[PDB]
C-alpha cells in the first residue's frame, strides 16, 4: 500500500484461536494461547477461516 | 550410666536412578475422566 | 526487568493456600498459615496449581 499510514487492524473472532490440530492442553499451551514460566502469554495460535466444511 | 562419647559426621540417603522418561517424550496431555469407561475410535480412511 | 522500577504484584487464590501434602492440622501451623507463640502468622504455605496434571 502507498498510504500515508501502512497500519491496519483486523478484528479475529474467538473461535479461531484454538490448540494446533485439535489436540489436548499441555501445560506451555492452554486454550491455543502460549503460557511461559509465569501467567503471562507469549504467542498465539490462530487456525483458518473454513467456511466450507472440507 | 555409659560414658563413651560420640560424634556424628555424615548421613546419606542413597537412592536409586528412576527417570520416567517415555512419559516424558510421548504422554504430554492428560484426561482426567469422572465417568465410568473410555472410548478410543477409529476410522479406516481408505478412499478408491 | 529493564524498566524503572522492579516491584511487581500477583493475587493468590485463597484455594492455593493450604496445609503441605494436606497434612493433618496441628498448633503451630493451622490451614496452611503458621503461627508463632502468640496470635501472629509468620509464613504461609503457597502451591503450585496444574490442572491437567504433571
Amino acid at each position: 500500500s502507498s498510504r500515508l499510514f501502512r497500519t491496519q487492524f483486523r478484528m479475529v473472532s474467538p473461535k479461531r484461536i484454538s490448540n494446533p490440530n485439535n489436540t489436548g492442553d499441555s501445560r506451555n499451551c492452554r486454550a491455543g494461547v502460549q503460557i511461559n514460566d509465569s501467567g503471562a502469554a507469549l504467542g498465539y495460535y490462530v487456525s483458518e477461516d473454513g467456511y466450507p466444511g472440507w | 550410666s555409659m560414658y563413651t562419647t560420640a560424634q556424628l559426621l555424615a548421613a546419606n540417603e542413597q537412592k536409586f536412578k528412576f527417570d520416567p522418561l517415555f512419559l516424558r517424550l510421548f504422554f504430554r496431555e492428560s484426561y482426567p475422566f469422572t465417568t465410568e469407561k473410555v472410548y478410543l475410535s477409529q476410522i479406516p480412511g481408505l478412499v478408491n
